[PDB]
């Protein structure tokens, strides 16, 4: 695994600007978003919010990143 | 579908097929889908104009020496991105429409980083992120230097544009030392001490012998930078970050004229950046809708209503100070006494805005941790346009009154704001400004590209010219620097590049044009 | 008589009647008389191989346009000189016997000296001499760098060959600032902001925009420098400085590691110079003749007494402190603790050793006022007789015992004396070594010779190349750094002057070369 | 004049290496050296010393700093 846990990938990456306390982008801890509109986002970019290739953030962290997310309050 | 310019189908299939098998199957992307993610861009104008044609990526110096060879000859252009994080520059996408993107993201790998002569070598893949991990997990008394997009950008691309920090290391290219590069023909040259067999002195001597040629490649389409080194700041004992908030727009004149003689001595060792009321808001994470609904450009009656609330001014400076208590205290006393004596401004030091933004990710900016927070000035107007305009003057404080008076009035013409900050160096003071605006708006889109070339007209009149810039006005701003500079530079690329396959265009720099 | 490498006797007289019509008479020099000063060389071998056949002295832009057009026509290699006072690596004298000199002496014009922003902008000719005398009449509040020659040599020549020397901003090219060059073809270049119509920021900013080439013109062939930038160091209220005496010849080790950190932290913010017994004599006017008449290298018997009659150590470091008053007490006091804890050498100031040499000397080079005492170093042994053999290392204190002892055993094998100095730059150290002998004495010559050979070859072997040679030995030096950067050296050579005008040989540039 | 003076061309350049409390190179006050060996040993340099073109200092010049020097204690 490119970033190890789908923890990581937040924590070093976008966690930076979605954190609660940072504020740059929404909150997106227990929020429910499905994994295939995670993907979207991350690979075609959302308006303010830059893309990242799979070079950068593979599919299989994207799916991890998407589970940790829904799993949190 | 799209196609480098020049290459045909069948010729580009060819290349495809060959790169397939040097390099792998999932290293090879030519479907849409995968290709989608290195086309977002904040510049003005649709995708389809920076859409690459593909998309290779390579792990190691003998695959990119493959990959030029493959481009020699089915005559391919490659455009070259490490991280690619080059907001309001370009982005990740090419200049020019068709080429291939050589994304060396995977070719990461932080090579050596030495703690007591204190330099690291890395590869171009490696992001300050990765590097700040690696200097908290080893314990290694070093510090980072980098600018806001910090942790998900890289060392490699931002010196290769030649881009700046917020550290005394802070002017990263004259840090630089060392860089290998493969050349066009497939040669492995290495700059400075690289070259001689056995030495250990790549990234403790920069220049070398005979002539230096590491500026050359920087901000040049010449050669492929495959590993690079630079100089790291030793971790001072004592930190000591600061802010002087200044209520009238007028007070930027004396500011800088009292500040420039503290810089020049190295009293203040790292580049003072002073910014404007808009640019601290958006960093403190204010939009322009939760103030005013009304179109065109931000009134200053709202600009004045958004100071009283926070308690920001009209110029907000930030520096700090390096070294032992008992110098940074002597350091301070001088600092302290300048900005009495002019009667002007209040400081703010750590213990009063504790965890409070913007000092909070300032303070972080000026002794290397990373984070994101200056991203804000995105949401300001939202809709991911911005394109950074940023021209160069003498540190002087006449310079500030006549060029934010050009800008602004450049800017509220076709509607947008005036989101600025100096960046005060020794002799030099950038004024870089975010030219901040709505990009799924067609009509706001169409008048931001129309501001951008005014801004590069009226500013060029007066005898300014900026050093950087996004993709699309590359061609323009070459235009800046005269004829002779541009036929010097076709020449050496006639004779490293004489298939034209290196980035033509980057920097106006393309075999095609007439010099 | 003595005609260029190619060149017929009728095709260089029609070149010599061009550069009469252009120049006029008195400014083309073709006479045994009148060229005999420019042949005048320290290197082992005879004039003949370093003669010139003529001699051009151009005072405009205009007329070096002119010289290249007619070296163009009738393929006249030129070899362009400064200052032409190269002690050490050639002097005045051309790299290949029969090129024509351009001396740009006479072209010698202070364009502006800044006092506000701290800049300088000069024409080849202009010595530092020059430049202080200017500096002292006009009352300006700025200070200069320069190395020895200070007085009769010039910021253009010596940064052209990336020299160095003694003030915190003793990294010359470092600080250079925009350079105009004109090239074979006859068109005028300037580097960073020079190509923009009415800028002022030529000597503010040094990249500009695109591949930055200043450096491809310092030790390089590909242009003739007509103007120069740099920045000049603003006057300190206060300067103090300081020697550090050392008996043992082993504790160079230990100074080393533990001056790192105080010149990497800028605490020490000049380059600190430790110096050898014999160097601290020669620079003190000592002759080894008033020691032993005996053959070979000077005993250790001989170096030990020297100490005991003079009170000089093993290794004598010279450095200094800048800034207020109160930055320098505190700054004194780190410096101090550090000697205190080593438990090793002895504290001499200014109170102390007052007018006495050799600290007067260096007290005055790391204040920027010009002396030309350590030419005494040219009096240790006569003759006339100096080649400089400088390597470079990290600057660690392991790799000065090995280096010393390395070239001691070279020396010595050839009856030469071990007269050096350790340079330490934060990172980089260097190991000035001055291989003196007697030019007069036909066998001490052609053991120098050998010396110097081997030198190069015993350090290539350990991975360390030099980076500044004289004329004679810059083919072989280009050899250390690799058959790549030979081969990009000659691409850009073929490119830039196709015809091999501008002083074939040049670091080991020349078209005549198989690259 | 290029150094103006004989005793300006004595200050500038000579007297760095040839003023006695230097002492670089022999004192050549008030010796009564002849002008042409003064050029001889510019224009050819000795040993020791370097060798000045007339670029540098003009044959003018030369006789201006040797009558210096004569009439010097
Ligand atoms: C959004 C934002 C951007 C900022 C900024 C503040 C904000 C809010 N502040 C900046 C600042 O103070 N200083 C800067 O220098 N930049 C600022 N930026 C822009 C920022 O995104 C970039 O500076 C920088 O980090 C660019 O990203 P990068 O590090 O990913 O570099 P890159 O990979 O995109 O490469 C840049 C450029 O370099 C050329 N290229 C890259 N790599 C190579 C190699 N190996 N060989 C040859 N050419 C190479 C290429 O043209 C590429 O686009
Ligand atoms: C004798 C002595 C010499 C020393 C020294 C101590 C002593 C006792 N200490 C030095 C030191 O610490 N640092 C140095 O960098 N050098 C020391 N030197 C040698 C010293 O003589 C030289 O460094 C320097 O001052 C050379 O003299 P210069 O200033 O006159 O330069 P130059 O005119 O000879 O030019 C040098 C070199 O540059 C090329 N060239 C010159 N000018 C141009 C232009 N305009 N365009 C293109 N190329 C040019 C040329 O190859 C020339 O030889
Ligand atoms: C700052 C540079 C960001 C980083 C790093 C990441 N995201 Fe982001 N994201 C950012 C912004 C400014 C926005 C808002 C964009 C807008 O203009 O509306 C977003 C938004 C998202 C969303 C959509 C949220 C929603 O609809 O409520 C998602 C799903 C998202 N971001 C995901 C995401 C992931 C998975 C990231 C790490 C790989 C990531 N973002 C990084 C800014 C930034
Ligand atoms: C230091 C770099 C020097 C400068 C500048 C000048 N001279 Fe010199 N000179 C120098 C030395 C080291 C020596 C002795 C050389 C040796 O090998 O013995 C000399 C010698 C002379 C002499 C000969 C005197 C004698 O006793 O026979 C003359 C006439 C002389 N120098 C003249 C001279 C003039 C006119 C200069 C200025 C243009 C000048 N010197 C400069 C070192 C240096
Ligand atoms: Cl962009
Ligand atoms: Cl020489």
């Amino acid at each position: 695994s490119q970033w190890g846990s789908g923890k990581n990938l937040y924590d070093k990456v976008c966690g930076h600007c979605h954190k609660p306390e940072v504020g740059v982008g929404p909150v997106l801890e227990g929020r429910g978003l499905p994994e295939a509109y995670i993907k979207d986002i991350v690979r075609n970019g959302f308006r303010a919010m830059p893309a990242f290739p799979a070079s950068y953030v593979d599919d299989e962290s994207l799916t991890q990143v998407a589970e940790y997310l829904s799993s949190l309050p | 579908a799209v196609l480098p310019k020049g290459v045909t189908q069948g010729e580009f299939n060819k290349a495809v097929q060959k790169f397939r098998a040097l390099l792998g199957d999932d290293n090879v992307l030519v479907e849409s889908d995968q290709l989608v993610p290195y086309n977002k861009i904040m510049m003005p104008v649709e995708n389809a104009a920076h859409a690459p044609s593909a998309a290779v990526t390579a792990t190691t110096v003998e695959q990119v020496q493959g990959v030029v060879k493959i481009c020699n000859e089915h005559k391919i252009p490659i455009w070259t991105i490490s991280t690619g994080r080059n907001f309001g520059y370009g982005s990740a996408a090419p200049v020019q429409r068709g080429q291939v993107i050589l994304d060396l993201k995977k070719m990461n790998k932080i090579i050596k980083i030495d703690p007591e002569m204190c330099y690291a070598l890395v590869e171009p893949g490696v992001t300050f992120g990765q590097m700040y991990d690696y200097i908290q997990e080893n314990n290694l008394p070093v510090m980072l230097s980098f600018s806001a997009p910090s942790a998900i950008a890289g060392p490699v691309g931002n010196t290769m544009d030649r881009g700046v920090g917020y550290t005394p290391y802070g002017e990263h290219f004259m840090m630089q030392c060392g860089m290998e590069v493969v050349l066009a023909n497939g040669d492995v040259y290495r700059t400075g001490m690289g070259g001689v067999p056995g030495s250990n002195t790549w990234q403790i001597f920069k220049w070398g012998y005979g002539p230096t040629l590491d500026g050359m490649f920087t901000q040049a389409n010449y050669g492929i930078c495959t590993k690079m080194g630079f100089w790291l700041m030793p971790k001072p004992p004592v930190f000591k970050p600061f802010e002087v908030i200044f209520e009238d727009e007028a007070d930027i004149v004396e500011i800088v004229d009292a500040l420039r003689p503290l810089r020049m001595s190295n009293t203040i060792p790292n580049s003072v950046v002073i910014a404007s009321t808009l640019w601290e808001a958006g960093s403190a994470h204010l939009t322009r809708a939760q103030y005013t609904t009304e179109p065109g450009h931000t009134p200053d009656s709202v600009i004045k209503q958004m100071q009283k609330d926070t308690g920001m001014g009209a110029w907000n400076l930030y520096a700090a100070l390096y070294g032992t208590q008992e110098q940074v205290d002597v350091n301070w006393k001088i600092v302290t006494d300048v900005f009495k004596k002019l009667g002007k401004g209040r400081i703010v030091t750590q213990e009063e805005a504790g965890d409070t933004q913007p000092f909070k990710y300032r303070a972080q900016l000026m002794s290397g941790v990373p984070n994101l927070q200056e991203f804000g000035l995105y949401n300001w107007r939202g809709g991911g346009g911005s394109m950074w305009f940023a021209p160069v003057s003498e540190a002087r404080g006449s310079e500030c009154k006549k060029q934010a008076a050009m800008a602004k009035r450049v800017l509220h013409k076709y509607g947008l704001d005036y989101v600025a900050e100096f960046i005060v160096a020794p002799r030099d003071m950038h004024h870089v400004i975010d030219v901040l605006y709505d990009r799924t708006n067609p009509e706001e889109t169409k008048r931001a590209d129309a501001c951008f070339n005014e801004l590069l007209d009226e500013f060029e009149k007066e005898g300014y010219a900026v050093y950087r810039v996004n993709t699309r006005f590359q061609d323009r701003v070459a235009q800046s620097y005269g004829p002779v500079k541009r036929k010097l530079e076709h020449a050496i690329k006639r004779a490293v590049d004489p298939n034209n396959i290196l980035a033509p265009g980057r920097s106006g720099i393309d075999l095609n044009n007439d010099f």
